[PDB]
């Protein structure tokens, strides 16, 4: 996309969304990241849209061919599960890439940087979902040390209901019980959050009430299904 | 369990 | 794909409709077509899902593109309609590609041959969609008479509910009311088809019955939205 | 007006 406007590349990547074309709308946030600026508020939200659900896709294909393959336990299924995970892998590295050189090194105000690396956390724990050698313990503690890093200045810069710290904490507690089995972890996480969330929010307008009770409440689902 | 979606949607 | 096996592409292609990874499905069945043997009834319908899967979901993002630049009527809107245009093209002409080589000449068998040449009506039809230059007539032809001969096959080879022949005949009429300007010849085409095929459901099991009243109502369903 | 779909459902 070296040839291509950064606005152009911005533009494109909302087309893509619309027209639901993930992949394409990745490929111009990647290309609007190389352009070496830092990113919108917007801006980053269309570079985690775009990836979020590519990876989401795969994950889903991985989890039907895992499924498939435990089933059966020819190489069909596992090739196949294996060509899923690597290109899955392969995304995962790209985003990771793109918060490394140099999203992340440059992002000084509290709202881009617990983005990015709540962003960073994510893409270690889809490589720890799929994850089973020598380096599986190595990626659960990067993706453990990125949200803590996050966890840290969100607690001491954002107010308890912003949804990038409501979020990260979210994403943090399916950490705990998914990947770190840590479920009791996970649970105090999401309760903590939730309460203090809901401790603040006679301090917001009706639009930020709607963002922080919204997340409020996919904290609370997961609480029901955890309890 | 469920992480954060992409948008509000 | 050539150095896989014909049989372990053909697992791949189902492994991959079960995981929703379309692309993938055609490109596995795209290589099991160039082995150069004849396809079963069973991997016809492999072929035909993946693909009509993988161009729906062009001509689904084409048309939300197209929408919006016309209500614009920067260069980017057409720019990415033009991409998205161009690779639609190109997955068409693929297909088209694998019915010419050869898989049409080596079909005798009318349940083949109906199913390939409506294939390649539907392939014409869709470059149709997006065709407006020297070529827009010719491929509408090409579609035309693709279908024509699908058409005078099944008249003479199959009963009027066999699920092909209806299924033929559900896409021809929408190439008249969509494609060709003739709302009149695809509402007696439809209206006709499905009377024939009501009066030849006596002869039927339940599985076939289901088959072919299911594909009768999606022609009463046109026939309501047309009349 | 609607096409055949590529399977049953
Ligand atoms: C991790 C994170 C990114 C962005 C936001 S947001 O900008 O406040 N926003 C957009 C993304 O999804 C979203 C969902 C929501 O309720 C489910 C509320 C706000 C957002 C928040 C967290
Ligand atoms: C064009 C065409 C291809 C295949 C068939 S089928 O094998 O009889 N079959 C599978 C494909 O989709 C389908 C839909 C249906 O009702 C909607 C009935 C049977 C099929 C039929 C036509
Ligand atoms: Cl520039
Ligand atoms: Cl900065
Ligand atoms: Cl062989
Ligand atoms: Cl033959």
């Amino acid at each position: 996309m070296g040839s291509m406007e950064r606005a152009s590349l911005i533009q494109k990547a909302k087309l893509a969304e619309q027209a639901e074309r993930y992949e394409d709308m990745a490929a111009f946030m990647k290309g609007a990241v190389e352009k070496g600026e830092e990113l919108s508020c917007e801006e980053r939200n269309l570079l985690s849209v775009a990836y979020k659900n590519v990876v989401g896709g795969q994950r889903a294909a991985w989890r039907v061919l895992s499924s498939i393959e435990q089933k059966s336990n020819g190489p069909e299924v596992r090739e196949y599960r294996e060509k899923v995970e690597t290109e899955l892998q392969g995304v995962c590295d790209t985003v990771l890439g793109l918060l490394d050189s140099h999203l992340i090194k440059e992002a000084g105000d509290a709202e881009s940087r617990v983005f990015y690396l709540k962003m960073k956390g994510d893409y270690y724990r889809y490589l720890a979902e799929v994850a089973t050698g020598d380096d599986k313990k190595r990626i659960i503690d990067s993706a453990r040390s990125a949200y803590q890093e996050a966890m840290d200045i969100s607690k001491k810069e954002m107010p308890p209901t912003n949804p990038i710290r409501l979020g990260l904490a979210l994403n943090f507690s399916v950490f705990h019980y998914e990947i770190a089995n840590s479920p009791e972890e996970a649970i105090s996480l999401a309760k903590t959050t939730f309460d203090e969330a809901m401790a603040d929010l006679h301090t917001l307008s009706e639009d930020s009430y709607k963002d922080s009770t919204l997340i409020m409440q996919l904290l609370r689902d997961n609480l029901t299904l955890w309890t | 369990a469920g992480s954060i979606p992409g948008r509000r949607s």
